[PDB]
């Protein structure tokens, strides 16, 4: 058995719990509320026989962008992955704020990046969806583990993705 | 322009008249004061402008001009030339203290010299050396308290003396030398803010010793005059407040029981915790204060506290030690105050400080006394109130304070701590096999390790039993 810390990050207002309270709490959809602080949440998944292990999803909120994101929230952790909502491209580019700031910002015991997966969030929204030949400039250039298209409401592609990145992360 | 300059301090040299030397020493003074250009501060920087003059001054005493004219020579200089605290190490202090020693008993050659001397000691590692001199610069300092310039430059001055003088030094000093600057200058000056700054943290410096608090308390003479400052002297001033308040943290043992004064100091403590929540400056010293006085006095006021603590978590997650001393102060005003167990949690209305303070927890790993206090805590806020139970087990604190034991074990505290609070979490519920193996192998690990410690032993005896009790298969493994 095994314990890991994953730090889920992103724009204000995408609905960063929706997506964490989906995955643990099995709640989606729901109210549009703002995250104030940081919330916790567990995961327990059976991977492998006599192998289960478990996760602290850590929903940090953005609303504080501008201030300095703490190495502490960083400290100790294992994963991490940004969630950005598909319709604005200030989202985007604070997504890249967030990619550049924990690359410089985050350490490995081997040295290497930890995983990183690009979450496309809501899709099922119009009218910018499917844009998945401009998300890929960012998702080959920025060296991310995965991209992965995502509806918070409808939980179309959640399981899958996080089974994924999860998957990546026990692979090192 | 420079040659007038380099022609008056060759004429310096000579030596020759005392009074024309004190002319010529004023009219230089008269012109190096001035913003035309660093003239005067040619980089030279050579000690034959001035050497000689503070030479003269020792060796004629009588002559009064160059005592009055030579200090405030030296003086602009100092605030001219950037480089002239350079100039003074890598002696002065000796030339000076004899200076104050010998002839100046005048207020005008006092206040000159105790300037010169407080600028000086703004430059560092020159202190040593004035405390090493033959002169007795305590006894100096003390003879020399009364005029308010002296005075607030008795204070801005000291205030550096205190830092070694030794705590032997400070018990010498108790004897005679608060009355010097307590009865000297508080009463005297109260109406002057940066005077009394200067006595407060000079009280500060002496109150390090543990046996000068009786002397402190003679007549409760410290907390009322701390306590009139604060109300009256400083509304709006942070400064004031935050040394104060450090007083007040260092003035608390077993003699807290001064109820009436009590009272007073608590709100106080409240009123500066309500006006600057900014900086360390005022919150854990009042936090701790705060914590110990609930304690004593309780034996409105709480929202208050409540709303205090949980701006100086939200506002201070950085500091370890801001952390530890409130959420140590809501531990210790929960334990005496248990109606106020349904105005926390995450609600609106009720501040959410249960997350808070598990997020200083992980963020402080590293540190013991954040645990136990933040752990204390929590463990009162889960004994208080049945419904946070498994809502912080959904959250993952069973197998997170696992791995912190495992992390830290060396102490017995923590280990204490821990146990009790698995206790009073896991009470009133039921787990599965998987939790069984999580839980039951680590807590008799760190009961093994620590055997001798008996409230460790209780508390894990108290866990393990409020714990223990296809399926059958399963659970016979
Ligand atoms: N258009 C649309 N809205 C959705 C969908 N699913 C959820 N929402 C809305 O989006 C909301 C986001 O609110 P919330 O999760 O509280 O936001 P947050 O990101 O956690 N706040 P913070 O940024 O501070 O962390 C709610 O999930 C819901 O009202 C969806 O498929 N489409
Ligand atoms: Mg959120």
């Amino acid at each position: 058995d095994h314990l890991f810390k994953v730090l889920v990050v992103g724009d204000a207002a995408v609905g960063k719990t929706s997506l964490v309270q989906r995955y643990s709490q099995d709640s989606f959809s729901k109210h549009y509320k703002s995250t104030v602080g940081v919330d916790f949440a567990l995961k327990v998944l059976q991977w492998s026989d006599y192998e289960i292990v478990r996760l602290q999803l850590w929903d940090i909120a953005g609303l504080e962008r501008f201030a300095a994101m703490t190495r502490l929230y960083y400290r100790d952790a294992s994963a991490c992955v940004i969630m950005f909502d598909v319709t604005n491209a200030t989202t985007f580019s604070n997504s890249q704020r967030w990619k550049q700031d924990l690359d410089s910002k985050l350490t490995l015991p081997n040295g290497e990046p930890v995983p990183c997966l690009l979450l496309a969030n809501k899709c099922d929204l119009s009218p910018w969806a499917v844009s998945r030949d401009q998300i890929d400039r960012f998702s080959k250039e920025n060296g991310f583990t995965g991209w992965t298209e995502t509806s918070v409401k409808e939980n179309k592609n959640i399981n899958e993705a996080m089974r994924v990145l999860i998957e990546k992360m026990m692979r090192n | 322009d420079e040659e007038t300059l380099k022609k008056l301090i060759v004429r310096l040299n000579n030596v020759q008249e005392g009074k024309q030397i004190e002319t010529l020493v004023q009219i230089l003074e008269d012109l190096l004061v001035f913003t035309y250009s660093e003239h005067a501060s040619k980089l030279f920087q050579g000690k034959n402008i001035h050497v000689p003059l503070l030479i003269v001054l020792d060796s004629y005493m009588r002559v009064a001009s160059v005592q009055q004219v030579g200090w405030s020579l030296l003086c602009k200089l100092i605030e001219v030339c950037p480089g002239t605290m350079q100039s003074l190490m890598g002696g002065v202090h000796q030339l000076i203290l004899k200076m104050l020693t010998v002839h100046n008993a005048s207020v005008n050659l006092s206040v000159i010299g105790l300037k010169t001397l407080d600028l000086l000691l703004t430059s560092g590692k020159i202190t040593l050396l004035i405390l090493d001199e033959e002169s007795d610069i305590f006894m100096l300092i003390f003879d020399a308290m009364a005029n308010d310039e002296v005075q607030k430059l008795g204070c801005k001055a000291l205030h550096v003396l205190f830092e070694r003088v030794s705590e032997e030094q400070l018990t010498e000093f108790v004897e005679n030398k608060d009355y010097m600057i307590l009865l000297s200058a508080l009463t005297n000056f109260k109406d002057e803010e940066e005077i009394v700054l200067h006595v407060l943290h000079c009280l500060h410096s002496l109150a390090i010793p543990c046996n000068n608090v009786e002397v402190l308390m003679s007549g409760n003479v410290r907390c009322y005059n701390i306590v009139v400052e604060a109300m009256k002297a400083f509304p709006m001033s942070e400064r004031i407040q935050e040394v104060s308040c450090c007083l007040l943290h260092r003035l608390t043992l077993g003699n807290f029981f001064n109820i009436l004064v009590l009272n007073e100091v608590h709100e106080f403590v409240v009123k500066a915790v309500q006006q600057y929540p900014e900086n360390a400056a005022l919150q854990i010293s009042a936090l701790s204060c705060l914590a110990l006085l609930t304690e004593t006095i309780f034996l409105e006021d709480k929202l208050f506290w409540l709303e205090a603590c949980y701006k100086a978590l939200t506002w201070h997650r950085k500091n370890k030690h801001v952390q530890e001393a409130a959420c140590w102060a809501l531990n210790n005003l929960l334990m005496y105050q248990n109606s106020l167990h349904e105005k926390i949690g995450d609600e609106d209305g009720h501040f959410p400080a249960h997350r808070e303070v598990m997020l200083s927890m992980l963020m402080h790993s590293s540190s013991k006394e954040v645990f136990q206090a933040s752990a204390n805590a929590l463990s009162t806020l889960l004994e208080q109130n049945v419904n946070f139970r498994k809502i912080l087990l959904s959250k993952g604190i069973h197998l997170n304070v696992l791995e912190l034991m495992q992390k830290h074990i060396h102490s017995p505290e923590v280990a204490e701590s821990g146990c009790k609070m698995l206790n009073h979490l896991f009470e009133g519920s039921n787990t599965s096999l998987d939790i069984m193996a999580a839980v039951v192998p680590k807590i008799l690990t760190v009961m093994k390790r620590h055997e001798t410690s008996l409230p460790v032993q209780l508390e894990a005896l108290r866990a393990i039993l409020h714990f223990i009790v296809e399926f059958h298969h399963k659970l016979n493994m």
